[PDB]
RNA sequence: UAAAAACACAGCACUCUGCAAACACGAAAGUGGACGUAUAGGGUGUGACGCCUGCCCGGUGCCGGAAGGUUAAUUGAUGGG
RNA sequence: AUGCUUGAGGUUCUAACUCUGGUCCGUAAUCCGGAUCGAGGACAGUGUAUGGUGGGCAGUUUGACUGGGGCGGUCUCCUC
């Protein structure tokens, strides 16, 4: 599902695109969607803060079940659908009472499959259940944290984590990250991978097609004067003339810049 | 801070003690639940005026505290909740629950300090091994 | 704002002073901690946000005697 | 008075970031990042594509280590008044 | 050495403290506060004191002579 556009012009030339013939071809569904209007990347105060951000399409926000709570009663998938504000598939559940809800779709999830979540749920790849009840070695996405927040970790296109060891009242995963991380053993994780794992390989082919994603240009810190950038000055073209810094002076070629003592003993192992 | 004991703590408990302890372990431990008073010179000088009344009364729930722990000692009490595993259950198999399982077979038993981190502890020198039996 | 409840302590001026003697003005802020008090004669807690020797003088006084001064004050836990 | 060979760009790479993310604006509360969650987000450089991208870690930076040396507030032995 | 004043690491516990976790209430409410459950936990965090780092930002300095200035030389003392 990996297309390559034919050079007819330039422009069309390198653009690489996923088209998922299986994706809903109608409207989402009405009663979770929900107005999201844009921001430039702006504060609270109408500044900036974000660089980058503006200008891209309308989206509708989906309201996602993020934690899949509805234990015992049975979905049946029924459709998979396209969501702007992710690069993952949705899929629509409908509960067996009627109920529908969003979720991220798992990997060889179609409309038609039955998933399910609780202490019971059998275990298939798309699934969820608290991570006590997933056995070790299995690969999960959407794990929780803290019980009741809901999912937060594996969440991207083709995101998944890989339960490795599980202690009394702790398991540990090992993140995409190749972080080694201690997830309470209470929270929940749906077992899979995330879907739309081909999303790596498309190729915008065009300028344009990053600003249709609401990103805008990035201009280089050499490019500038040295009251705009650190990098700025110079006379012809000029390296940094200094070690990487960002616009705000902080090192940029590695420095490491975490400082969360509150939640260190969750990392067992470090890696990014 | 010099405090003087109502009920006898596990270290430094003599009832009545003129024990020096940290801050923190008064106005965050003692006072609030309440274990002991602060010496205010006067204190000490109601603390007569009610220990013969207290330390009485002391030994006697201390006394309902052993009378318990041994009449409900031989309890095989069963939960009916549904279960997967003998362990592995699909609810929780820990002290949130219990509390209506032991209180239809006699004593209410408040859980406050049934220890499960099934030993119930009920006072500082009084304590039981009971022993749960869960059907799954 | 960083004013504690029982003492009053607020905010006040002053330099950081440099070994070349350059004066930058500065701040110094009270140690102030959000704690909950027990009130045995409301058996309830109240949460106040003091300084630390509001917190010593609370244990010197007693959280009744303070909440009182409280109350007289206006400014209301 | 400069439309360019300048800037951007798709593509590439390095690096940071496990989410109360890094980072940014804010004495702060809070807000953006993002109602996103490493196929994500930030910063840096290069600049479609094709063939490639060699040697140097001495200097400076960054990362890792902690045996030794040195080293702050603090404490206050001892001596001298 | 039974026992005794008190330093420094580690491991537990919960009761301070924290939660941008669930639930209930104020309440017609994603703020807030209270109750409660859960998770951390004397850590984190904040005040104050202190070492490091710190063109991110600030205030400034960066001589004179001189066949223009700069470069070079010279700048005080002794002898011709
Ligand atoms: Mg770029
Ligand atoms: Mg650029
Ligand atoms: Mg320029
Ligand atoms: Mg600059
Ligand atoms: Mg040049
Ligand atoms: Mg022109
Ligand atoms: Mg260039
Ligand atoms: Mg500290
Ligand atoms: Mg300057
Ligand atoms: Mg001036
Ligand atoms: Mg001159």
């Amino acid at each position: 599902a990996i297309v390559k556009c034919k050079p007819t012009s330039a422009g069309r030339r390198f653009v690489v695109k996923v088209v998922n013939q299986e994706l809903h071809k109608g409207a989402p569904y009405a009663p979770l969607l929900e107005k999201k209007s844009k921001s430039g990347g702006r504060n609270n105060n109408g500044r900036i803060t974000t660089r980058h951000i503006g200008g891209g399409h309308k989206q509708h926000y989906r309201l996602v079940d993020f934690r899949r709570n509805k234990d015992g009663i049975p979905a049946i998938v029924e459709r998979v659908e396209y969501d702007p504000n992710r690069t993952a598939h949705i899929a629509l559940l409908k509960y067996a009472d009627g109920e529908r809800r969003y979720i991220i779709a798992p990997k060889g999830v179609a409309a038609g499959d039955q998933l399910i979540s609780g202490i019971g749920a059998p275990i298939k790849a798309g699934n969820s259940m608290p991570l006590r009840n997933i056995p070790v070695g299995s690969t999960v996405h959407g794990i929780e944290l803290k019980p009741g927040k809901g999912a937060q970790i594996a969440r991207s296109a083709g995101a998944s984590a890989q339960l490795v060891a599980r202690e009394g009242a702790y398991v540990t995963l090992r993140l995409r990250s190749g972080e080694m991380r201690k997830v309470l053993a209470e929270c929940r994780a749906t077992l899979g991978e995330v879907s739309n794992s081909e999303h790596s390989l498309r190729s915008l082919g065009k300028a344009g097609a990053t600003r249709w994603r609401g990103v805008r240009p990035t201009v280089r810190g050499v490019a500038m004067n040295p009251v705009d950038h650190p990098h700025g000055g110079g006379e012809g073209r000029t390296s940094a003339g200094r070690h990487p810094v960002s616009p705000w002076g902080l090192q940029t070629k590695g420095k490491k810049t975490r400082s969360n003592k509150r939640t260190d003993n969750m990392i067992v192992r470090r890696r990014k | 801070m010099e405090v003087i004991l109502l009920e006898k703590v596990a270290n430094l408990g003599n009832l009545g003690d003129k024990v020096n302890i940290k801050g923190g372990y008064a106005r965050n431990f003692l006072l609030p639940q309440g274990k002991a008073t602060v010496a205010t010179a006067e204190n000490v000088a109601a603390f007569e005026a009610r220990r013969a009344e207290l330390e009485k009364a002391a030994a006697e729930k201390k006394a309902a505290a052993e009378a318990r722990a041994a009449q409900l000692s031989e309890l095989v009490v069963t939960l009916g909740a549904h279960a997967g595993d003998e362990g592995k259950l699909f609810g929780s198999i820990g002290t949130r629950d219990i509390a209506e399982a032991v209180s239809a077979a006699g004593y209410p038993l408040e859980k406050a300090e049934v220890r499960l981190p099934v030993a119930v502890h009920l006072h500082t020198d009084v304590e039981t091994t009971l022993k749960l039996i869960i059907v799954a | 704002s960083r004013v504690c409840q029982v003492t009053g302590k607020g905010p006040v001026t002053g330099n950081n002073i440099s070994h070349a003697h350059n004066k930058t003005r500065r701040r110094f802020l009270p140690n102030l901690q959000h704690h909950r008090f027990w009130v045995e004669s409301e058996k309830r807690f109240v949460r106040l946000r003091v300084s630390a020797k509001g917190m010593r003088i609370i244990d010197k006084r007693g959280i009744e005697a303070v909440l009182a001064d409280l109350r007289a004050r206006g400014e209301k836990f």
